């Protein structure tokens, strides 16, 4: 993404493409290291009545 | 096989006292009071929140207002002030007041009105009575008289009561009603005795008749503390 322009100019008349729009390189758009702490959610059974196991 | 593994018949004290009356004025005679298969009389204990809590002897299929309005001499406040009546001990489910105008005193008819005759025991409760508070004493005293032999009583006995003692508070959420309900079918019919089923009996006559007094008693204790 540093790359000058009379490189990137060159780079993408070589490969005939717009290649800074689609770098292969990540950066600071790529989600954070420290996510916040989740909830998840229980499942269908987590209940206290008309569960039993048999049925 | 009975005491000391003897041929025995345990019973009571009043269908013990009644036999020899029952011999001497005739069979026709016990027979013609109350309904037919409710023949005979009835010692009834209004008691609770009655104006004169009292014993007295009656004819079997005695409707319940005329009982409570003429021998208790009605309920504290009036007909109008009565909330529920336990019909006959504290193992029958209540019923409320729109049973009580109409239903009779004997075995039949409260089978009719989902509960139980019983002990033939009116406890009355008003309109100043807590029901939840009186119910989960009630559930205080199954699980403190209950001999713990076997597992659906001795364990969801106790734990019926600590329901209950949340529900007085309100505390829980109302998805703990519907729960406690499936608590009371596994104890009615799978003990040894009927005290599961006289502890499962009030659970379910409080739930059927006051769900909705439980649902706004846990929903202002969950606006109030949080
Ligand atoms: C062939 C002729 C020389 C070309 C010079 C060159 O490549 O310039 C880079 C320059 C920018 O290149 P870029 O690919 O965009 O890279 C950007 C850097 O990453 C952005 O720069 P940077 O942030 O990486 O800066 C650090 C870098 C900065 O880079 C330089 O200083 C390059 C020096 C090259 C000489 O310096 C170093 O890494 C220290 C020097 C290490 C390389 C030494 C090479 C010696 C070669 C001769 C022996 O290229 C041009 O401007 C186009 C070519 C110019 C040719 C001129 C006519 C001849
Ligand atoms: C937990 C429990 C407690 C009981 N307590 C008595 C009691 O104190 N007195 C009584 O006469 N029957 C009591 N019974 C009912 C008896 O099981 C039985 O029905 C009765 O003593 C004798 O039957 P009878 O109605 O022909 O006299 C109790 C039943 C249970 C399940
Ligand atoms: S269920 Fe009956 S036999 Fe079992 S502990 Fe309770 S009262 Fe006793």
């Amino acid at each position: 993404a540093s790359a000058t322009r009379l490189i990137q100019g060159l780079r993408n008349w070589a490969s005939g493409r717009d290649l800074q729009a689609k770098l292969q390189l990540r950066y600071q758009e790529i989600s954070k290291r420290t996510q916040p702490p989740p909830k998840l959610p229980v499942g269908p059974s987590h209940r206290l009545s008309n569960n039993y196991y048999c049925a | 096989v009975g005491v000391f593994g003897c041929p025995t018949t345990v019973a009571n004290v009043e269908t013990v006292a009644v036999s020899p009356t029952i011999c001497r004025r005739g069979g026709a005679w016990f027979a013609s009071f109350g309904r037919e298969r409710n023949s005979g009389t009835k010692l009834f204990n209004i008691s609770g929140h009655v104006n004169n809590p009292c014993t007295v002897e009656e004819e079997m299929s005695v409707p319940l207002k005329e009982l409570i309005e003429k021998h208790a001499g009605g309920v504290t406040g009036g007909w109008d002030n009565l909330l529920a009546v336990i019909p006959g001990g504290s193992s029958t489910p209540l019923i409320p007041k729109s049973v009580c105008e109409t239903v009779l005193m004997d075995f039949d008819a409260l089978i009719q009105a989902q509960t139980g005759l019983g002990t033939a025991a009116v406890i009355v409760m008003d309109r100043s009575t807590d029901i939840v508070k009186a119910i989960a004493r009630l559930i205080e005293f199954y699980k403190h008289e209950s001999c713990g032999q076997c597992t659906p009583c001795r364990e969801g006995v106790d734990w019926m009561n600590k329901v209950m003692a949340r529900f007085v508070r309100g505390d829980a959420r109302p998805a703990e009603i519907d729960s406690l309900w499936e608590i009371s079918k596994q104890i009615e019919g799978h003990t040894i005795c009927a005290l599961g089923d006289g502890a499962a009996w009030p659970v379910q006559g409080l739930i059927r008749h006051f769900r909705p007094e439980l649902e706004e008693r846990m929903q202002r204790f969950a606006q109030q503390h949080q």
